[PDB]
DNA sequence: CCAAGACGGATC
DNA sequence: TACAAAATTCCATGACAGTACGATCCGTCTTGA
DNA sequence: ATTGTCATGGAATTTTGTA
DNA sequence: CCAAGACGGATC
DNA sequence: TACAAAATTCCATGACAGTACGATCCGTCTTGA
DNA sequence: ATTGTCATGGAATTTTGTA
């Protein structure tokens, strides 16, 4: 600190400081003549304090902090001392927005058979229609067949009663849902375990994980909106009509309706398809198996130019769900324990326990 | 001539005045013509109002071409005739005093009559909660002649809950004495 | 309708129907043997009704509606009859989402001199600090200098009292603001007209129009958040500190602070720049004019592959601001009266009057 | 030697006990050393508490290197000395009974003394609302010797409101009689 | 029949 | 074996993500004297 | 311990009818 | 000292 | 006139857009008998 | 009658010190 600057003034060379420049003492402080101007060189011990003083003014990044220090001070490797202080500041790490996008979105394989994967979700608190407010939506992963159930509450008892009428048709293998209170409850967990159904849960605050039910909710709302144009919002009576409509709707990219993918033949619905009229049911079901297997699979989009991929041991920060006014929108730095896929990891959170979080609600810790 | 298909003919019938369970007394039995798939709906009365309410939940999933039923008042009513006319369903009524459905439908209807009473003995007030597991049992019963269950004929695949072992559906010695004591 | 189908059955040729196919009458209806199967050809008068019947099932697009009609019916140019019915349906036009992105965002020229353009906006209802809830933010268009004013209400009287202390320094040419009640008021309109200041207003529900104040609000909130980590949210006393901090903050892309761009020399602020120490003030102001003129101008980004550009006479639909539950999020079709720029147009709205709306809240009317 | 710059020296002074206007009685006058830019702040008392409160709004925009003031109690207080120490401002006090500021500062201070009284005659209770337009008038007054207004020296450009014509700042015949009647 | 008010609308 | 146009496929685009409520002013429709 | 999805409607490409 | 409850937390 | 590394520029990325409140269940901490 | 903007922090490129 004082020994490095003392040898520099008398002509002796130290690595970092160029020999071409003139070094002189003025006002009890070591200064250097530079093309930018006369700059003061501080001792090593004071350098840690000065960077902290210039940073804590407005809590700025690498370049904006240096430009404040460059007004008066100069030393070898200034940015290396700035970046080091940038990773130390707790206030900056949990507030600043990430400049790295998430990795390419995975497109998981469509369920092989019907009743293999069940996607369930409520469509919020709709305007009061005959006492009912909520709608439980069950979407099949394979076919895309939708069952609608009107409920007064997003409770466990309302979910059980509605699914018991549905499970009368067929028992599903795996039921996928978001981490709602009705689905994360122990009563619903013991309900599925009794019938031999595995419960699958979406990553917290990541609604696109269970997209097959979320995208269907868009088609349900869009159809209900069009049917209630210029009319009072009574949707309760329209639910059985909407259910029948969307299940018999042709998908332009799939070429088949959710009804045609589930049964094989169209019912007595308006504009029924009668192409397999000549063939027998045994031949119709054999053709149905060939259709289900030979459906298109959406290819994964190319990775963005600046995308980060999570690895084991990397420091990451979890996003705060609903941050209060003037409160940090990121949690304290946490270590990755295990990587399930390039989109989902298990991390030891701020509380101090195992938590499965998607990478969209995560950012890599800066300055490492 | 076209071969028999699903949703061609829906056989509907009520089964007796069963003991009260959660306010319900009657069961609407819906049997498909080709597949033999069974739909059970709990009702409070053998009326048209209860038949329309239960079938509206069924027709939202799939609509039959022809509905078959006996000369019951709930089906032969003009209100039920207007109900089927709106959805474009032809009504077929069997001759009085002697019904006609076929061997596959009648053998299925015979199983529902005896399976419900088998589970009813000992617990007559708790048949409502058994309705889901009764529907699963009937639709996954290994066909007597054919090698396809009602689930396999309707969807094309085998069910996730296959009923491997079968009880003879018959009432045991002490189950007969308890059933003869509940009435008298 | 009946004449075209009658001549077709007896062998005589009509344009549209291919002569290679066999046409026969069955069940009192004209049918055709096709590779897809036996399809019924309806008369011209019934074709308009059939397309309407198949569409009103689920209110579907071009391909999804046709696939319902293709189950039973066939005629020459089916899609031309479908698209025609798609433009007639009022329910579909005001509910369906647009598949065309907006044109490339314009980057308007930075104000030439200080006090030429003033950007003002409130930062919502912040948590109660010493009675105050709102903060009036004034951003200079040229320099980026920010003046902060604590207020209890987003009212006209609160805006006038705060600006009267500011206009004591210098009178601005044009004041830009969003269409808030305090700024659109006649009292505020007569306030600016008295001092000879032109009022500029942002397009309704388009916050990025006045971005110079909106982006600065992000820097104000981010700095206030970091200063209140682990502390009760008292922001009232921190406002004069935040004001001084952000105005002396170096912009990494501009190389100069809002303070340096406004005055030319740094004040007695911590880490003050003393490069123009040797030069006189007359030489310092001459250098300041050269700096202001030679600042970078962000080039406009390339237009997207599927973008629409508004023209005079084109039918467009205005976006509903805050749509109710199960209610249309688009207004009735409206005609463009005048195009100001490729981003802003004047339209005769649903009410029946002139309205200046940005293209982001607008979509081109489908099927024209 | 370095040439004179803005924010080098800030001359602060109170101007008399003016008639009550919206609760305010005193005016804190802030004059820059080089540019001659004038900041006016309404205060209720000639106290340190009122001086600190008004200067905190000014220092949030720009901080002076040196603050110059007379031997007034509001400036010579230990509380004001600690206030300037925290922000890193050196305090300079003029000799008692005879102040020293310079020709440019004293000629500017002379204009503020007479411009306020010119607009005060006829309406002594309404000087608070004139404060913004008085500040604009002083900062855009065409310099007597130099060819640059206080606005042009501070920002570098000409103001949007340039005061083209000048009244002689002198009181007219009947304005003198009204001013001599308000006191007696 | 008119002055202070009540109320939905527009926008943030 | 080559046209022109219909028919079909391609694919960027946006919306689904628990939502309703307050605060300001303005233009319009009340309710007692 | 888990993961985006798909209707839409102009444009881009392929098929079709008749040489 | 314990049974019904009160309450913030987590997630939608 | 060539290195290696520091110094500087480049630039994709996200957040600013009036926000707080309710409804469900669960784990934990009460309050009278 | 009007219009996106800019801090951030890794990567991409240029400058620098000393041959
Ligand atoms: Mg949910
Ligand atoms: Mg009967
Ligand atoms: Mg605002
Ligand atoms: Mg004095
Ligand atoms: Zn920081
Ligand atoms: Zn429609």
């Amino acid at each position: 600190l004082d020994a490095e600057l003392d040898q520099l003034l008398q002509g002796h060379y130290i690595k970092g400081y160029p020999k071409q420049y003139t070094y002189f003492l003025e006002d009890g402080k070591v200064k250097v003549s530079r093309p930018e101007g006369v700059k003061i060189i501080p001792p090593q011990s004071d350098r840690q304090k000065i960077v902290l003083q210039a940073h804590n003014l407005a809590h700025t990044g690498r370049e904006a902090t240096l430009l404040k220090i460059a007004n008066l001070y100069w030393w070898p490797n200034m940015r290396k001392d700035v970046v080091k202080q940038l990773g130390r500041c707790q206030q900056c790490l949990i507030t600043n927005a990430s400049n790295k996008a998430s990795g390419p979105i995975l497109r998981p394989d469509r369920p092989q058979k019907p009743f293999d994967k069940f996607f369930i979700d409520y469509i919020g608190p709709l305007p009061p229609s005959q006492g009912y407010l909520y709608v439980l939506v069950v979407v099949d992963g394979m076919t895309g067949f939708t069952w609608l159930y009107p409920t007064k509450a997003p409770s466990t008892s309302a979910t059980v009663k509605s699914l018991n009428v549905l499970t009368s048709i067929a028992i599903p293998k795996v039921i996928h849902s978001d981490q709602g209170a009705a689905f994360t409850s122990s009563t619903f967990a013991e309900w599925a375990k009794e019938r031999g159904i595995h419960l699958e849960f979406s990553t917290p605050y990541h609604p696109q994980s269970g997209s097959k039910v979320e995208r269907k909710n868009s088609d349900i709302k869009r159809l209900l909106t069009k049917l209630l144009v210029g009319r009072p919002t009574k949707w309760y009576d329209l639910l059985p009509v909407v259910q029948l409509a969307l299940n018999n709707t042709y998908s332009p990219v799939l070429k088949y309706t959710p009804h045609q993918l589930l049964f094989g033949i169209d019912s007595n619905t308006p504009f029924a398809n009668q192409d397999t009229l000549d063939l027998t049911r045994e031949e119709e079901l054999s053709l149905l198996q060939e259709i289900r297997t030979s459906l298109y699979h959406p290819s994964t989009p190319p990775a963005s130019s600046r995308s980060w991929s999570p690895v084991v041991g990397q420091l990451v920060q979890e996003r705060v769900a609903r941050p209060a006014s003037l409160r940090p929108r990121w949690h304290k730095p946490s270590t990755v324990l295990k990587v399930l896929n390039p989109r989902t990891v298990v991390i030891l959170d701020h509380l101090g326990n195992n938590r499965t979080v998607s990478i969209d609600n995560l950012k890599p810790t800066s300055h490492q | 001539d076209r071969p028999q298909k699903p949703f061609d003919k829906f056989f509907i019938d009520y089964i007796g005045p069963l003991p009260p369970s959660q306010g319900y007394l009657y069961v609407l039995v819906v049997v498909d013509g080709m597949t033999g798939f069974t739909w059970l709906y709990p009702t409070k009365a053998p009326s048209t109002s209860a038949t329309v309410k239960s079938l509206n939940v069924l027709t939202s999933i799939a609509i039959p071409k022809v509905i078959h039923s006996d000369q019951g008042a709930a089906f032969t009513s003009s209100t039920f005739a207007e109900w089927a006319k709106e959805r474009g369903i032809h009504l077929e009524f069997s001759t009085p005093y002697h019904p006609q459905s076929g061997s596959k439908v009648e053998r299925k209807n015979s199983d529902i009559k005896r399976l419900l009473t088998k589970l009813l003995v000992g617990r007559p007030t708790k048949w409502y909660d058994l309705l889901p597991v009764v529907q699963l049992a009937l639709n996954n019963t290994y066909s007597p002649v054919l090698k396809y269950t009602p689930h396999q004929l309707l969807f094309g695949i085998d069910s996730n809950t296959p009923f491997a072992n079968q009880d003879t559906l018959d009432l045991t010695r002490e189950e007969e004495l308890s059933l003869l004591q509940e009435i008298r």
